[PDB]
RNA sequence: GCCAGGCCAGUCCGCCCAGGGUGAGUCGGGACCUAAGGCGAGGCCGACAGGCGUAGUCGAUGGACAACGGGUUGAUAUUC
RNA sequence: GGAGCUGUCAACCGAGCGUGGAUCCGAGGAUUUCCGAAUGGGGAAACCCAGCACGAGUGAUGUCGUGCUACCCGCAUCUGAAUAUAUAGGGUGCGGGAGGGAACGCGGGGAAGUGAAACAUCUCAGUACCCGUAGGAGGAGAAAACAAUUGUGAUUCCGCAAGUAGUGGCGAGCGAACGCGGAACAGGCUAAACCGCACGCAUGGGUAACCGGGUAGGGGUUGUGUGUGCGGGGUUGUGGGAGGAUAUGUCUCAGCGCUACCCGGCUGAGAGGCAGUCAGAAAGUGUCGUGGUUAGCGGAAGUGGCCUGGGAUGGUCUGCCGUAGACGGUGAGAGCCCGGUACGCGAAAACCCGGCACCUGCCUAGUAUCAAUUCCCGAGUAGCAGCGGGCCCGUGGAAUCCGCUGUGAAUCCGCCGGGACCACCCGGUAAGCCUAAAUACUCCUCGAUGACCGAUAGCGGAUUAGUACCGUGAGGGAAUGGU
């Protein structure tokens, strides 16, 4: 789900899935994009954002 | 370009320098006039 | 810049019908093709300074004609009719005496 | 006809007059063109020059002559 | 008008050329209203392309709303 | 520019203009209906209906003219809902975007027919097509590079290397690099430590022991520490910086750095030097070009005889020019009849390029030596693992490069590369930015050319040509030259 992160931009990639017959079809590597509502002053008013676990991870954003 | 521009628009008459000589041209002419620092330029480039 | 009664009004209609409706004191003229009834009527009475009961308008179509291979079409024109109040003076057309 | 020369001195409102009665004579002279009474058919132009000339010059003055 | 066209001929013609001819407060529509549906400010969703849709705005085949009788032209008439 | 003209199919007229310089050619300006990104609102494109303001008109409604009124984004301001801080939102005012264009660029997505004499890996092919986004070009570009015991020294493009090493149901096929020869050449700014100034939290809410350091004092409370911004400093690989000990000021003046002094340092001004519309900072005003582009003009020489002929530009005798014998026209093959050609002149104005000024900006001592204790050298990054992409390399012993997921450092005694990996050696200094030229292309405008076509050919189109006609539509698409 919203496979585009609203930080840093971070989209899908695009490759291959190799089967053992070696026959390759098209696919896709989705970012993992969760869901947060972050706040820009302690105690302020919560916004819905779609970023991903990286800038989660990291400290871009905050409850 | 005082010679050249003399002789320019007569008929049957062709002009070229002596580093651009070629086998059509020479087979065409009748006659081949050299001046002489050309002939002396053309005769020391094949020493 | 500023606008003329005059640039509304074109000519007037010279035909059979309209002869009939002079003997009427009932004048036709052709008009620019974007006016309308209450502009040709402050026009008219504006130039000709007279009177004027009503004003009734038709648009027609042109007419195609062929001259070497394809049709070509002439303009589209707009008639205004216009009757003058009960009494009041005629409009000399200048031409037309019908 | 009339020309620029003679009417850049007319200074705004002889100007406006003369556009003014040069209408009033194309609409007279339009109507005696569809009534057959005109002979002279190249006054239509003229009219139409000069009124062309009086809008050109008032254009001018009012957008720095 | 008559060399094409008209399943024949044609002096005729829905053919060819010129000119003329269509007049509305009340008729049929708009400037009034909405149906199915369409578009759709923000919006939500979607790698992009885009999908859907709120407010809104369009959309008659429906709702509301004032004219009858006679005469006249070669050609208009609930219009003159 | 200089005597005719009122375009063409395409004539017939009508009526006029012109040496007081028309028609015509060039440049700049004015006007510029309605549709169209279309943008006041609506709409079956070219139509319909408004609001506000200012004028016009009417006895007053009616009516007319001219401006403004879409949406989103950015900046600056006023306001701050539920609700308290506030924010979402709302008002105002300034800027910007949207759409089109033949090719060429970069990033992303990505076929099938076909070949493999079948077919799925593979090929076709990263092609067709699609999406995003440019510019006159673009991209790339200043070594975390190659090489190998010698060395080269940013990038791009061309020729080789080479159909080679290789890679491949080792099938059909695919296919480098090292290096060598060339075109063109160019290098520059930042982050960080540390030093100052604002805003923020603590803490003393006075023990700051700070107020340029010191030479002694006093106010003795605002010092002290950390974050976000603005200046200084700094920019390197033979490591370089920061910070310490030896050493000193583009020049002056004023102010400030607490007071008398040393050493200074900062700000402002003046005086000098240098640079400039540039990658290395940005605009604008002048003035001048033997500068250029957009109209043009001049330009030598046969009225020669005779013959044929409707006509001489042909034949045959004669004359001549040539820096001009290119080309075309004229009653038949014309240097001397005409437009021209060689050659040479020519610009109000607008635009372009160059110069000189104005103007704008930068430079207000740190150089060298020692110390080798400390700090810094681009972080959810590198590395590692999983799954993929792409490289000669089809997962293989698979290096180098790119994506998603997880895990997750170190700052030089570091880190990365040298084709698994380890040790030694060599090379380089990732995770910030900019950068001319050599290269690609032609919707278009001028100037030439063709052992190219000559009306079933050449563009589909010499003719109404994307026209007639055909199709609901996307689309398809002709034929027709010669007295
Ligand atoms: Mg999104
Ligand atoms: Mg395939
Ligand atoms: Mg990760
Ligand atoms: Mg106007
Ligand atoms: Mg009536
Ligand atoms: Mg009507
Ligand atoms: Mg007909
Ligand atoms: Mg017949
Ligand atoms: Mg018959
Ligand atoms: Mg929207
Ligand atoms: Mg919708
Ligand atoms: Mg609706
Ligand atoms: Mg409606
Ligand atoms: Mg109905
Ligand atoms: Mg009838
Ligand atoms: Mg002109
Ligand atoms: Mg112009
Ligand atoms: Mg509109
Ligand atoms: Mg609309
Ligand atoms: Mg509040
Ligand atoms: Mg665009
Ligand atoms: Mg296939
Ligand atoms: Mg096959
Ligand atoms: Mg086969
Ligand atoms: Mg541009
Ligand atoms: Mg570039
Ligand atoms: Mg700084
Ligand atoms: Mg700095
Ligand atoms: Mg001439
Ligand atoms: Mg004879
Ligand atoms: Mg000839
Ligand atoms: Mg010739
Ligand atoms: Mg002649
Ligand atoms: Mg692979
Ligand atoms: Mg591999
Ligand atoms: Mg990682
Ligand atoms: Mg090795
Ligand atoms: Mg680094
Ligand atoms: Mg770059
Ligand atoms: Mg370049
Ligand atoms: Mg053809
Ligand atoms: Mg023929
Ligand atoms: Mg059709
Ligand atoms: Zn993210």
């Amino acid at each position: 789900m919203a496979a585009v992160c609203d930080i840093c931009g971070k989209g899908p990639g695009f490759g291959k899935s190799v089967s053992h017959s070696h026959r390759r079809t098209s696919r896709r590597w989705d970012p993992n994009i969760q869901t947060v509502h972050a706040v820009t002053r302690p105690g302020g008013n919560k916004k819905r954002l779609n970023v991903c676990t990286s800038c989660i991870k990291a400290g871009k954003i905050t409850r | 370009e005082a010679g050249a521009k003399s002789v320019r628009n007569l008929p049957g008459v062709h002009i070229l320098a002596p580093d651009q000589l070629n086998t059509y041209d020479v087979l065409r002419a009748d006659d081949v006039v050299f001046s002489v620092e050309a002939l002396n330029a053309y005769i020391a480039a094949n020493t | 810049t500023l606008a003329d009664p005059r640039d509304i009004i074109l000519a007037p209609v010279i035909s059979e019908k309209s002869y009939g409706l002079l003997d009427d004191n009932v004048y036709t003229f052709l008009v620019r093709p974007d006016s309308n009834k209450t502009q040709i009527k402050i026009a008219v009475e504006k130039i000709f300074a007279v009177k004027v009961a009503s004003v009734n308008t038709a648009n027609r179509q042109g007419k195609r004609k062929r001259t070497r291979t394809g049709y070509g079409k002439r303009k589209s024109t707009k008639r205004a009719i216009v009757t003058l109040a009960p009494g009041s003076r005629p409009i000399d057309l200048f031409g037309a005496p019908a | 006809g009339v020309s620029p020369g003679e009417l850049r001195e007319l200074t705004d409102e002889e100007l406006a007059e003369r556009l003014r009665e040069s209408k009033e004579e194309l609409f007279n002279l339009r109507f005696q063109m569809a009534t057959g009474q005109l002979n002279n058919n190249r006054r239509l132009r003229t009219v139409r020059q000069e009124i062309a000339r009086i809008y050109t010059v008032l254009r001018e003055r009012e957008l720095g002559l």
